[PDB]
This record gives C-alpha cells, structure tokens and sequence, in this order.
C-alpha cells in the first residue's frame, strides 16, 4: 500500500496511509529517489499516520511523496559470503564488489536469547597485556568493555586485541564501525587484506565488516550497531561457532538515539539524554551474549563524554559488561601506556576459585600498595617526601615501580613508538609483580621498569642504564 | 461496537498506548490487547486512557481491540514458587512447565499498620562474620546494601541465601527462612549464574527468583519488586518468615522514570518523577514483623543501591537511606586493598544491635566493636609502647573479617574464630598469615571439635567450661602453626 | 573559615585527629599515674 | 646546626605555601567549571518541567 | 451535591460537578469504596470542574464514579476522647479500639492567630540535657526545632524529650508521625503504655496520637501535620491550659507537596521543590504558636537531606523557630551523643537579662574556647601537638574535655549505649562547665567526662579509671 | 513622603532574600518564564528599582533624604551567590557579618576587612 | 578609589585636545547616584560647560531604575551619537560604556521574559549575536573611527 | 572542487567554537533538548560530518585531497570540556597551545607532551 | 598539584642516580 509523506523535520519523517498501516520496526521504501532511502517506523501518531526514522539524508523530500511498505523490518544478508565484505546499515555492499549473494536473510531487530538458552561456563581469556590479565582479566565468550575519554587509547587497544586474539583463534570474527572515523575503516580494511585475515580472491576470510561512520545521519548510526550484531547472531545460532564481535564505538549508538529522541517528541531525561536510554541499550546489549549452542566474545569500545564516567551513557553500560577496562587520561599524560586505571578497571572472573589463590593474592597486593601511594599525595604535595615516615618511603618507591611496570610496548604501536611490541605470558606477569612487592628489586631504578615485557627484560634494561658511566 | 468494557488504540509509541473507550476501567487495572500482550491502566484522562505495555509493543498497531480483565494488577503466590524462576507478572521462564499457584495476592497492597506490628526479636543470620557481629540483621528489619559497582553488593545477598540451608534442612519450624531474589535491570547471563550458584549449593529449593532484566520493558522492571514483595507477604501473614532482596532499586527508578516521562508526566530532580520517595517507601514499609495475634511471621528486606563514585549524598541514595532501618556502606577503597567483603565498620549501622545478636555472639562482638573503634581513631601512622600493641590488634581483627565467597559460617563457628583474635592469640603472629591460620583453624574445629560447637549452641553462650577448652585449643594450634 | 581542614576530611584532617588522639592518650596515661600518686 | 635548620625550614615552608598556591589555582578553575555546570543543569530541569505542563 | 470523576493520574484526581461547585479545601466523599477515601480540593480548573488530592490509594477508581460534597473541610474528632488513641489524617481511628465518640469536631484548615493575639512572655524551660539547657535552652511556650541529617539522632532526641518533659508537665501532649517509619510508631505506642502516660482500662491518658507514615501517599502525608496541630489547637483554645506538640518529621510536609506539584500544574522551583514553599509552610507554621489564651510548646523534628542546611526545606524553617538544635554528623561519628553542634544551635532566650549573667557568660565561654579550638586544629594539622606552646596546649585540653562533657546518655537510648540514662539539673550544668573553663580539672583525663551526668560523676568515674589502670 | 517634604527617613528591608522567594512563587504560578534558580528574568530589576528610590535630594528638591538598609541572608558565608551579588552590586557599600567572629567574642561580628562604605566616608563628623 | 573618573575625563580631554574629536559617555545599568557624581565632576573639570558651547562630552543614561528593555538598548543610543561624529564630521571619536556587563544581563533579562530557553549559566541564546551586532559598529571606517573604553565587571571573578 | 578534480586544498575553520555557539542559538530558539553546557544532542554530528569531508582520494578518484585545520577555543586550558573533546574524537590528532609558554616568550607555544599527529608521521620527509 | 609531581620526581631522580652509582660500582 502507498503512503504519503506529511511532515519532515531532520531525520524524523511522518508518513500517512489510507489503508494497510504498517506496524512498528517495519522498513519503508521511499519512491522517487536516486539512492535507496529507507524509513523505519517508530511510533503510531494516530489518524492513520506513523512516525519514522530515516536511514539516510532526508534532503530532497517533498510533502506528498509516495512511500511504499516492504512488509518487514530492515532485512540484511547473512552467511559465509558476508566475510571479507563491507556492509552498510541497510545491508547493501559499500566496497564496490557486486552484491552479497546469500541463500538466507535476517532482520536487524530480534528478541534477546531466553533465560533457558543462556550459558554458564566462564573460562579465562589470556590477552598478553600485564595490567589487564593481573587486575581485570577478560573471559572467553564474555563481554569486554574498553572505557576511555577522547584520545586516551581505545582504537589502539582494540586493534592490539584484534592483532593478538582474533589472529590466533580458530573461528570467525565481526567488526562493527559505529559512528567513528571513515579513515580508520579504510586503514583497517587494507591492514586486514595485507595480513591475510581477509582475502579478495579466495573465500577464506575470517572477518565480517559492517560500517556506519560519523559522516552518516543519526538514523544510520542508531541502527548500524544492530546490523553488525545480526551478522554475529547467524554464526552463533545457525552454525554454532565461536564468534568475536568488535564494536567501535558503542557510545555512538546511544548518542544517535539522543539526537532523534528530541525530534520524536519525547520529554528529555538527565543530561539531555533520551528517557529510553537503558531499555534501548538493554534490548541491544542482551542480544550480544553467549548462548548454549554458539558463543560470542564481544570487545566494545566505549566513549566517555568530557572524561565523566558518571554520564548516563557510559554509566549504564557497566552492568552489561563482564570485564571493564577504564582508560585514564592522567595515566596516559604521565607516559604510562596502555593507560589502564588499576583502581577502577574490574572483572567478575577475578576470584580465587577461578584464577587461583596465588593470582588473586598478587592481584590485591598491587592494588593495595597503589591505593596507599595515592593516599599520601596530599602529604607529599605540601610537606614533601622528607616529612614522610621511613617505612612509608619504601611503599611509595615500589608503587611507582609497579606503575611503570604495568606499562607495556604494543605491537600495533611500533609504527609511531619505535620500540618493539611485547607479549607477556600469564605466569611470567604474576611472577614479575610478586618479586617487586616482596622487595627483590628495590635497589634498581624506576625507569628500568618503564616500557618492558617480562621482569627479566627490566633487570637487563637497568644494566644498560648502569653504563652511563 | 462496545466502548464500556472495550477500547481502541488511538496512538502507540515507546510502549505507551493511548486507548479510546474503556469507560468503566479502573485505575491500575490490567488490560489485554488483541495480540495477547497485557498492560496497566495508570493515566485515566477525560478523552483517553494511558496504558503501559508489558513487553515488546511491535504487535500493537493503531485501532487494536483492548479488552478488560476487570481486576487490579496481581501476581500468583504460595509455596509452589519455591524452586521456580519467574518474571515480573509471575510466569514460568525456566522451562519446567507451568506452576500451579493456589492464591493470587495484589501487587500494590498497603503496608501493615501500627497495631499488627511488633518489635524485632529473633535474628536473621547472614552467615557473614562482619555482618552478624557488627551490623546484626533481625527478622522484619530493612537493611540497605549500598556501594559502587563491583564492590560485593550481590555477593552479600547470595551468601545470606545459602546460609539458610542450616535452618531449613533442620526440624525447627520457626527458625526457617524462605528467600526471594528480585533482579531489576541486570542482564540474563548474570542472573543465570546466580541460579546456577544457588542450584549447586542446594539453595534453590527454598528460594524464589523474580527476573526483570534489561531486555524486558520498563513496566516489568518497575513492577518486579512489588510482585516479589507480595510473594513474601504470603509467608509473613501465615506464620512463616521470609527474606527478599531487591537487586537493585536504582535500576528500578530508571525504569519508573522512563515509564513516567513517556506518559507525559513532568520531570523533577535528575529527571525523576516527584514521587520517587513514595516508590521505595511503600515497597520497603511492607517488610515488617507481625505480632503473635496476626500470625507471628515476618518479612526481611535487603534493598540494593548503586552509588556513582561513592556519592551517597545523591538524590536516590539519600532517599533509600532515610527509609531503611540501617545501611551497610560498601567501599571500593577497602575492596581494592583486599578486604572482602568491603564493609565499612565505622559508617555502617543496624540500629537494632541487641535482640538481633545471639547471647554468645554479644560477648565477642561487643568487645570487638570497642577495639576496632579505638583502633580507627589511632590508625593513620604505620613511639608509645603501650598503644603499640593496640594498632596490631586492629590489623589482626580486620584480617579475620575477610571471608571467601559462597562459604557462610554458622553463629557458633563465628564466635570461635573471633575468640582467637579478641583474646590475643594472633598478636605475635604476622598479619599476612591470618587467612591461612583461620582456614586451617575453622576446618579443624568443625572436623574434630563438634561437641564444643554443639555445647555453645546448646547453652547459647560461652560457658566457663567451653571457655577453658578453647583456651587450650588455640594455644596448642598456634604453637603448631608457628613451629 | 576556622577549622576548614578537618571539615574536608582528607589526609591532613585524619592525621590531625590521629595526632590529637595519640598525644592525649599519652597525657591520659600520665594523668592516671598522677591519680595513682594522690590516692597512694 | 641552628642556622642550618632555620634556613631549611624557611625554604621548606616557602615551598609548602607555593605548592599550596598552585593547588588552589587549579582547584579554583575546577570550582568555576563545576559552578557553571550546576547552574546550567538545575535550570534545564526547570525548563524541562515547565515544557511538560 | 453530586460530582463525577473525569480523570485520575496518580494521587491527583479531577472531579466534575454539574451545578453545585465546592470551594477549595473541602472534603469530598468518594462513593462505591470499601475503605473511606477523602479527596481535598486544591484548584478550580474551570468549566464546573475541580482538581483534588487523594488522602489514600487511588487504585480502583473509575471515570464517572460518584463523589459527594461534604459541605466543609476535613473535620476531625477533638476533645479528651482523642487522648490515648491513634487516628488517620482524615479523622478515623486506626488502633482497633472502636469509634472516637467526641461531642465536638474541628476542621484541619483554619486562619492563623493574628498579630494582636501574639504574646512575648519568654521563660526558660528546663529539659535535663546539658548541651541544650546551657547553649540553646528551650522557651516555655515556644517553637523548638531539631535539625539533623540521615541517622544523626533526631528520633532518639525527640523521644527523650517526650519521656522527660511530658512526665513533669502537668497537662496534655500530642505526637504526629508525619511520613516516618511505622516501626517507630509501633515502638512509641507500646512504651507509652509501659510508662503509664496512656492508660488502657481507664481514661487517664496524657498523650494523644496522630499518624500518617511513609507507607501513605503524598496527599495524606501533606495533611498530617495540619491534622496533628489541629488537635493541639483544641487543647490550647477551648481548655485554658498548656500543651506539647511533638512532630516527626515535619520535612515530609514540604516533600509531599512537591510530589504532587507537577501533577497540579506548577512550574518547579529550585532543587526540585514546589514554588509554594514559604507560603504553604507559613500558613501551617504560624498556627503552631502561643496565643494569649493558651500556650503550645512545639518540638519539631526536621530532616536535612544530605546534611545540606542550605537546602530550601530546612533553610526556610529557621525563620519559624525560637530555639534550634542543629545535629552534626561529624560530631555523631566521634561518639558524642547527642551530636548537638555547640556553634550552631542557638535560642532567642540566650540573653544576660533573660536567663541571668552567670548563665550567659559561661555558655559564651564554652562557645569561645570551642571556636578557637577549630582554629588551632588547622595549626596542629601541619605542626602537631608537640610543637605548640604551653598556652595553646591547655586550650585544646580544656576544649576536648568540654566537647565530651556536652555528651550525655539517655533513658530512652539504653539499649544503644548500654549505660543508664541521666537527667542533670539546670544549675549543675552552668556550674559544671564553669569549673572546667576555670582550670579546675586539668589533672583529670578527658575520658572521665565522656558520657556522664553532672560534674560529680566525672570525678567519681576518674576514681574507677585510676584503680583499673 | 518624608524625602519629598524636606525631612530625612530611614528604611530597613528585613529581608530582601525572602522577597525574591515570594516574587518567584508569584511569577511561576502565573506561568511566566523561569530563569536562574527558578527566579524570574527580572530578579535583579526587582531590587534595583526598589533601592534606586533611596536617595539624597538637593536644596532645590526639598533637601530631604531616604536612607536604605537592606538585608540579605547568605548561605554558608557565600557572598558570590546569585541573589547576594545582585544586591551587593546595587548598594553603595556593605557590612559583612561572619559566624566565626560572633562565636569568637567579636560582637557585633563585623568583618572590617570586607565591609566598606564608599559614599559615607565623606558624610561623617570631623571629630570621628 | 583608583581615579577611575579622573582617568576617563583625561582621556576625553586629551583625545579632544590632540586628535580633535568629541566624546560620548553611555551610562548603562549602574547607579543614578554615580551619574550625578560624574555629571558635576565633569562641570568642575571643564569637559562639560553650561555657560558656553565648548563641551566635549555627550551623556546618555539608562540606569538600574529603568526596566530591562530600556537598559538593553542604552548602549545603542549612545553608540548612535558617536556614529554621527565619525560618519558625518569625520572625527576620531571616544566612546565610553559603563558597565558593559549591564548590557549583557539586560539582554539576558529581555530574552528570559520573551520566553526563550536559556543557554549555559542562564544567559540568553543570542549572547554572541547581541554582543556582535553592537560591538562591530565600533570600528575604524575610512571616514573616521570610534575607540571604545568599556568597563567590565567580571561576575564571581571568573573570566571563563 | 579541488579534492575531486585531482588537486590538493587546505581548509581552516576559525573557529568551530563560535560556530557551535551559533548553532546552539539556532537549537535553543527552535526549542530542542539542551545537554552539556546547553548545547544540543547533535552538536557532535555538526562537526563530524564537516570534518570527514576532508580526505585523501586515491588515484582512481583523481588522486586529490582536502586537508582540514579546525580551531577550538578552550577556557582556562580546559582540554576535557564538552565541545573540545568532541573535535578531538573526530580529528586525527591535535596541537595544544599553552598560555604559559606564550606569555613567557616561547612562540609558537606548542605543548609537546599533549600535541600529537597520528597519520602525519607517515607523511613526513626522511630528512626531518 | 603540579609541584607535587615536581618534588616527587626530583627526589626519585636523585635516588635513581644514587642507585645507578651503586649498581655501576658493584658491576665493576
Ligand atoms: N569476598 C570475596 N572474595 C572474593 N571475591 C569477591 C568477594 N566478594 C566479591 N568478589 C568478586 O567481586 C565481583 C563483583 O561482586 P558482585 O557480583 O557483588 O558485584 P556488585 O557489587 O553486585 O555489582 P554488579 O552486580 O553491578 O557487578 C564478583 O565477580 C566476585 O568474584
Ligand atoms: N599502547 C599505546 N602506547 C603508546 N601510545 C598509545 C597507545 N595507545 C594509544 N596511544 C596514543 O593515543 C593516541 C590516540 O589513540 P586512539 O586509540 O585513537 O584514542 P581514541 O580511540 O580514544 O580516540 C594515539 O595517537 C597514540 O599515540
Ligand atoms: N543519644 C544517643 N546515644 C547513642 N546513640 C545514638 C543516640 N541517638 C542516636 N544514636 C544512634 O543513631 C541511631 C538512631 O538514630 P535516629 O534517632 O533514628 O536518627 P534519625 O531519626 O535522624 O534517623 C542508632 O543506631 C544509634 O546508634
Ligand atoms: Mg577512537
Ligand atoms: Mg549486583
Ligand atoms: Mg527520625
């Protein structure tokens, strides 16, 4: 049935029908346009009129322009043929390599896995990063969250994890470019063709790309997160594979929602956000999980507005994550990379039953002396180090060496840093920090611990510095 | 045809249906849509009815038929819910068939008045050393579990539920306590682990789980704590006792805010409605201790609140603290150090530390409260030789307050572990070795010295004979531990 | 304002409270010894 | 030793005051940022309330 | 006259009358209800329609349900029959002891006493508490305020004054449970039977009771204080005698108003409160006072959200009070109970002409040393106690002893502390603190003055501490 | 009236703080636009026009006068708050009173460092 | 107490004596008392002359006593007087605005009363444009110039 | 025009701070939900779609490029403010400028610690 | 405070130099 456009204000568009009014979530094809425009139905205003959200620019639309109903939501291609192809929010290919030929399709909207379908097995995931594995270690088939402000190091950290974990893993992967730099999409695309994880000629690709970047309108950026999510669901359910989902950045899903909620005629919530901030995220985040049949290990980059973690958008996501990685600016500005905050990052698998009693005891020891070091900052600021007690000097000394030993050269950072990237095993990490806490390297300087792999290379670096006479 | 007992949808968006008709419909009445979904009639307006949708509203189109149930929103209740996992409305969601409930209690009943109530007497044993000693929870009391994310809030509730196996498996009828875990907002995977944990510890057979996760709509998250409260009041009124845990009320308020704002109700502080205090006050007030005339039963509440960056002075946190009888301030500072559970002793209070404590516990707890209080005054240092050993005691006792997960101790067992520290058998011992000390000490005493633990439970106190036996056990154990 | 340091409740405030408590604990012991002398 | 400690305490307390002055300056900026944010946020609640009537 | 309900949203209900339109502040009886449901008119919307506020749950109400106009406001039982009986905001009994058969009724709304009716007879009222009677003593026939944050000892403080003053008081008393815990209402009702102030088998009851706890809706809690004080007006006006009016908590009056301010159609004021704060408080507050005919001596417990005295609710209340007792959390956390701030709690009767020069000079002397003690604490934070002079060490010593001597154990709070309650006379308090300031207790320790009655028990406790050590 | 008939007068507003709260209540119930701290837009103009009327007339206009002693209640000694800053910026000086100085013994507790009188320094007896 | 009015009168005097251009003083939202003080000080100094036509100053006032709308556009009234001497007579004109903050809050008061959603810190949405359309008129044209000394009261000592 | 036709162009927005204030005026006059510092929800989208148009085209699309140099004004060195962090999260690095170094005499006053160029290291002569 | 970091980094740079002196003389 045909429908007439009655109102157009930004991304939101109102379409009226005579008979056959389309339900909520259904996609609508706007006729008389050069490129394929898509309107998703959001509300039913009354008087046979429905409010919609446009998946592309609404410029050029005239009132009374005909709009056809597809009879379903935004349906997209899903399968082995999506691997090595770049998709947009409405399923179309944006890599100039013809159509994505598949024998089945799937709608972007779907109900989350039921309570009986949930999984229980919580196994540890070894990254290689020292600050991560010791304090807030990730889990296989879990939900990892990389919090960080503007330019702290989320896109570097996520690319390190893709370089290490997604390379050495017998299974498929998915990358969702949600509201970030299109330049970074081009860099990632060619870097993966170079490595071999994506292949143009062969059909042996491991990664599936979906992109709706910051040049796209709010309708696309609000729904492209679900588009890439739906690709991972196929491999989980119908195949039963171990999938790796990489969303950068998940904040843009919520931010895009805030831009349309104004135009949808809702009363705004705290800090100008939408009132449906938790529920819209809830229905989305709950789909990203490990079911009984398949499994998904999601690593989501999370932006933090104005370095404020109390902001609604990042504050809500914490509950949906198993392991958190709070990247601080103060830590980054000191030179400590990756700038993971050791008294903020947390994990649910951090338990003596899971990681072991030696892991848990050494984990709390690092956080204890770091907390004691932070507690004496007001005393060192005004009075000084001389005013501190003799035994307190020892606790401040080790904490700074522990802070610098938490830093680590990255593999992907080689291009600009210069230093070669390190990959420290789990057992060597626990051993290294335990020796510093026990006081086996109190004679060595601090700068020896700055940017090294295991503890062995820290001692060797001190001997190199010993040769400045 | 009919507009008296039937209505048509004028507009539907964001789970809020405006229904034309339904003239005879009541306020807060449940109504059925044509698709099969149910809803609640909150806003009664002259030309329409504001109806919130329980679940996804994609099926609800314009001009859909809306019937009447002719009854206020209610949920199934009874002892059949023990074992099963249900949603906010009270439907089975664990794939074990439909449960057969006898009665159906109303969700929004008023709390019992002044006469039916009676002061709290019998104890509610959590099985946690720090709680039962310093912050003793009595039956009928409302005790707040407040703290930041990932600071052992839910962990306290789980250990409390597993601790009731000691009483429920026994023959004593009055000492039993049926648990009710309400989940608001938290994801299904998290809740699935909790049920798996309670199943493995043989805890589910006397526990009810009301699951309202993030995938569910705001009205379900809004209603879930009230639905669970009604299930607990069944026991309260009929002699038995019950325990309920709202995890958490912060995520409930967010749903209520969303539900309210989409009904075009004006915002207040931090965009919350005007009656967010009324939301939590009427819910918590229903938890109480009934007198012998009305039944003798009770309902103990354990609400949870998530503070942002340790800001207890925020809007919603300040509301719930004034409602509840006491609060347990959990802190990240202590949690990161290693002190788990991270219960701040100086700030947390119960406000009923007398009847809630057993006479045996009252001896060791009363003295431990004083020593830790004096210790925290003279803490920031590590000299006077007299107060040198005082600083040790505090560090020694604080290490005893540490407790591993899923291992709640008995009331008689908690007195034994404190006896070592309070009398001064850990003063010469090193602080780092106390966790290893207590591990072996507790396992040893439970294995061989059962009669000593039994005599403390029999007498209900530390007798002179039992005091003499412990005196020789700890000294011989300490000598064996060191050398 | 007067007494703004302890009102803040930081390192200087808590260390000041602990300092007073220590000093007056020692002086309390000395004064109890004075009561022993006057009684005996 | 008497002249050494007085010269050292002079500079020690001089540094303490100058280090305190820097912390006051930065906290005064953080104070004014948070001052404006509270004024703006509280006002948006009132505008949000009035529009919903 | 008949009036049908047209709309129901929360506590607010709109009723449309056909011809006879009721005035504002009139009780409306809702027919077809199991329990009684009174509605009070607040506004006139127009078109023969009025907006009301419900005194109980609005669930079950239907559009078109009949509501009859009573022809008057909410009228309640008044007289000696109300003594030793609990009642609702609307007037009905809720202690399961039959109807309250009074021969005369009285409306909860009434015009306050005029300027000509005001008296200026200031007279000191001796309670028994040292910190109160010394620094901010209450006025006999005055308005007393008990400000305090969450759990600083407001309820314990007011319940002590009921136990102490009402017994010595040869007259009547009134208590109002406004929006507080029903557990507290249960604890008070039973203990007053034990003490014998409310007798069961015979009519010799001193205290009256009104209740509307935090289980009630806003409309109920907003009118309980008015229902409570209206009883005290009868014991003031009709019977030419004195009367006590205890309230806990009066903050819930102003809170309950803001819960229905949005629904009544009002633009919200600062900090989420209603714009009608000072006027709604004013019309209620000035009714609670001493006329030339009678004499109400009120004791109002005031909640202070987040210990914030600058908050609109507590800040506005200061103007309505003669004597104030400001409770601080910082003082409570030390162990000083009652945690009364000596440099904040003040009274109008604190004058050398009113209470004598000896009372004034000592009280000011206590506030002088305690104020200077705050200035020395800033010096001690950097230097320490040892570096101070001989003069400043003594000032701190006397200050710390005075702080602890202000504390006192209550008879109502025996289970909390453990020690037995005390009641110090007037002249013992003035002379007790005078000896400490003069320097006649330098040899004694400060621990002996902590939690004791008069100065005699501080000397007596020093004997026990000497022998034990 | 006294000012315009060659006589001197003294007015004392106790206080202008609570006046703004009443004016705020009045405007908000009339559905006039709100502003900072819920006060109406012209909350400065409220006190400005009131105080401006207080003046000293020359011989040609009677020679009378109207002295104004307004009162403001600060919160925790915050002189930089919204309402206080408005009234401080209108008047010809101010007399700041601290709570610290009161309890220390200084009564009246007048902060001499902050309290100033710009215009009244000239209008004073030479003996003083 | 810093010779503020003395500095203003000297700048008026010297620019008139050296460059041969008249001056304009715009009293915006300050005290009427202060206007009375300045008016008579200018007569005693000489920059204003009642006896003959040799006055160098043109006064324009709209103080606290007048409503928001009046106070909002006083600076425009004075500016237009300065524009004449620049455009018509081709002079180097000297304008004075005291206080410029009063022009800002007057604009904030007008915007609030008209019914507009306030911007950051309660100020009007049109803070930049209202300041822009006023300030940009004060410039050096090819005919002449208007150099403006504007008194700034920084609220709460906060430059941000 | 240059970018698409195989030529290279530089563009300088001076400044996007004043543009955002102008867009805030439009949004507040239109009556739409204001967030941080009274700015609308799509103030990020305002700058994001603008800056991405600056790009480097491959040889298939002419081989041209558009280089963007946007400007932002901070208040007292508040680098973590709302609008500045939005433009930092869009651009490929930034050049922080200190008030201290500029007043002290060091010009240009580039903050070496905070200022970084991501893709510029690759596009640099080996001599440098 | 920035000068907090200045004093602390100065102290531990001096002590780092001392530790490198002991380390080199021990290495010989
Ligand atoms: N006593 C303890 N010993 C060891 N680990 C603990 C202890 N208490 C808590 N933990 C660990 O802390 C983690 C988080 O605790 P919890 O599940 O209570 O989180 P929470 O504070 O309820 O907040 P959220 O549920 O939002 O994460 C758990 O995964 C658990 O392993
Ligand atoms: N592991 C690391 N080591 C060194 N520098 C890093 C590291 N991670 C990030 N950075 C620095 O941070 C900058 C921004 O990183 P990016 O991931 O783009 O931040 P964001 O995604 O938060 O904008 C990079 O230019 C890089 O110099
Ligand atoms: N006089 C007192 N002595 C000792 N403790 C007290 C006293 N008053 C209050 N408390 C403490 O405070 C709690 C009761 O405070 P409460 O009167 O309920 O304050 P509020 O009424 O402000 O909530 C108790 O747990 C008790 O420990
Ligand atoms: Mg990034
Ligand atoms: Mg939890
Ligand atoms: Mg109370």
């Amino acid at each position: 049935t045909t429908g007439r456009i009655v109102a157009v204000i930004g991304a939101v568009v109102d379409v009226q029908f005579d008979e056959g009014l389309p339900p909520i979530l259904n996609a609508l094809e706007v006729q008389g346009r050069e490129t394929r425009l898509v309107l998703e139905v959001a509300q039913h205003l009354g008087e046979s009129t429905v409010r919609t959200i446009a998946m592309d620019g609404t410029e050029g639309l005239v009132r009374g322009q005909k709009v056809l109903d597809s009879g379903a939501p935004i349906r997209i291609p899903v399968g082995p043929e999506t691997l090595g192809r770049i998709m947009n929010v409405i399923g179309e290919p944006i890599d100039e390599r013809g159509p994505i030929k598949t024998k089945q399709f799937a709608a972007i909207h779907a109900e989350a896995p039921e309570f009986v379908e949930m999984s229980v097995e919580q196994e540890i995931l070894v990254t290689g990063i020292k600050v991560v594995d010791l304090l807030a270690p990730y889990a296989k088939g879990g939900k990892i969250g990389l919090f960080g402000g503007a330019g702290v190091g989320k896109t570097v950290l996520i690319m390190e994890l893709i370089n290490n974990v997604a390379k050495a893993h017998g299974g498929y992967s998915v990358f969702a470019g949600v509201g970030e730099r299109t330049r970074e999409g081009n860099d990632l695309y060619h870097e993966m063709i170079e490595s071999g994880v994506i292949n143009l000629k062969d059909a042996t690709s491991k990664v599936a790309l979906v992109y709706g970047q910051m040049n796209e309108p709010p309708g696309a950026r609000a729904r492209v997160a679900l588009t890439g999510l739906t690709v991972a669901e196929y491999f989980r359910d119908q195949e039963g594979q171990d999938v790796l989902l990489f969303i950068d950045n998940i904040f843009r899903f919520t931010q895009a929602g805030s831009e349309v909620s104004a135009l949808l005629g809702r009363i705004p919530s705290a800090v100008g956000y939408q009132p449906t901030l938790a529920t819209d995220m809830g229905t989305m985040q709950e789909r990203i999980t490990t079911t009984k049949k398949g499994s998904i290990t999601s690593v989501q980059a999370i932006y933090v507005p104005a370095d404020d973690l109390t902001d609604p958008a990042p504050a809500t996501t914490f509950a949906h994550l198993d392991a958190t990685t709070v990247l601080s600016r103060a830590i980054a500005e000191l030179g400590i990379y990756p700038a993971v905050d050791p008294l903020d990052s947390t994990s649910r698998i951090m338990d003596p039953n899971i990681v072991g009693s030696e892991h848990y005891d050494v984990a709390r020891g690092v956080q204890k002396i770091l907390q004691d070091y932070k507690s004496l900052q007001d005393i060192i600021a005004i009075l000084g180090m001389d005013e501190l007690s003799e035994e307190d000097k020892l606790t401040v000394s080790r904490a700074r060496k522990i802070q610098r030993f938490l830093s680590q050269p990255f593999q992907v950072a080689e291009v600009f840093t210069g230093h070669l990237g390190k990959l420290v095993p789990l057992k060597e990490t626990i051993k290294g920090f335990q020796q510093i806490l026990a006081g086996e390297y109190d004679h060595l300087p601090e700068q020896a611990f700055y940017m090294v792999g295991p503890i062995e290379e820290a001692v060797a670096k001190a001997d190199k510095l010993a040769e400045e006479h | 045809v009919d507009l008296e007992e039937t209505g048509r949808v004028l507009s539907i968006g964001d789970g809020i249906a405006r229904v034309h008709g339904l003239r005879n419909v009541q306020a807060e009445e449940m109504v059925e849509f044509s698709s099969g979904l149910k809803g609640m009639s909150l806003n009664l307006e002259p030309d329409n009815v504001g109806v919130v949708v329980f679940g996804n509203d994609k099926l609800i189109k314009e001009g859909d038929i809306v019937k009447r149930t002719g009854a206020i929103v209610d949920v199934p209740v009874g002892e059949e819910l023990l074992g099963r996992v249900v949603d906010a409305l009270g439907n089975a969601i664990d794939g074990k068939g439909p449960i057969g409930s006898k009665a159906r209690r109303r969700v929004g009943l008023k709390a019992p008045g002044i006469i039916p109530r009676i002061s709290v007497r019998e104890p509610m044993q959590t099985g946690i050393k720090a709680v039962d000693s310093l912050v003793p929870i009595g039956r009928g009391q409302r005790e707040l579990i407040i703290g930041d994310r990932q600071t052992g809030k839910t962990s306290i509730a789980i250990d409390t539920i597993i601790n009731q196996k000691r009483f429920n498996d026994g023959t004593d009828e009055k000492k039993k306590l049926y648990c009710i875990y309400v989940a608001i907002g938290q994801k299904r995977s998290t809740v699935a682990q909790l049920v798996k944990r309670l199943t493995d510890a043989d805890a589910m057979k006397y526990t009810i789980v009301v699951s309202a996760t993030a995938s569910d709509a705001a009205p379900l998250q809004y209603l879930a704590p009230y639905s669970g409260c009604s299930m607990g009041e069944y026991f309260r009124d009929n002699g038995k006792h019950a325990l309920i845990i709202y995890d958490d009320l912060s995520k409930q308020a967010v749903a209520y805010r969303q539900m309210s704002l989409l009904l075009r109700r004006p915002p207040g502080r931090e965009a919350y409605p005007g009656d967010v205090f009324y939301l939590h006050s009427r819910l918590l007030e229903r938890a109480a201790k009934m007198n012998d005339a009305f039944g003798g039963g009770s309902l103990t509440a354990l609400p949870v609140i998530e503070t942002q960056a340790g800001d207890v002075s925020a809007y919603i946190p300040t509301n719930v603290i004034s409602i509840t009888d006491g609060q347990i301030f959990l802190e990240t500072e202590l949690f990161y150090k290693g002190i788990r559970p991270a219960i701040n002793v100086g700030l947390s209070v119960s406000r009923v530390g007398s009847a809630a404590q057993t006479r045996a516990m009252k001896q060791v707890a009363g003295t431990m409260k004083l020593e830790l209080a004096q210790y925290r005054e003279v803490a920031a240092f590590a000299l006077d030789a007299a107060t040198q050993q005082l600083l040790s005691r505090g560090v020694r006792l604080t290490e005893l307050l540490k407790q591993g997960q899923y291992s709640p101790m008995a009331i008689e067992e908690q007195v034994a572990v404190i006896y070592a520290g309070v009398r001064g058998y850990l003063d010469k011992l090193e602080p780092s070795k106390i966790t290893k000390f207590e591990n072996a000490f507790l396992s040893h005493v439970i294995s061989q010295h059962q009669a000593l633990l039994g005599k403390i439970r029999t007498d209900g106190k530390i007798s002179e004979e039992s005091d003499a036996k412990l005196k020789e056990i700890v000294t011989n154990f300490l000598a064996g531990f060191e050398a | 304002s007067a007494g703004a340091v302890r009102d803040a409740g930081g390192a200087f405030g808590k260390r000041e409270q602990a300092e007073e408590e220590r000093y007056f604990r020692a002086r309390a012991a000395e004064q109890l010894a004075a009561l022993k002398k006057h009684h005996e | 030793s008497t002249t050494s400690e007085q010269s050292a305490r002079m500079t020690a307390m001089d540094n303490a005051s100058k280090n305190a002055s820097e912390m006051i300056d930065k906290l005064t900026l953080t104070f004014n940022r948070t001052r404006q944010a509270v004024i703006t946020k509280e006002l948006i609640e009132i505008i949000s309330g009035a529009a919903a009537l």
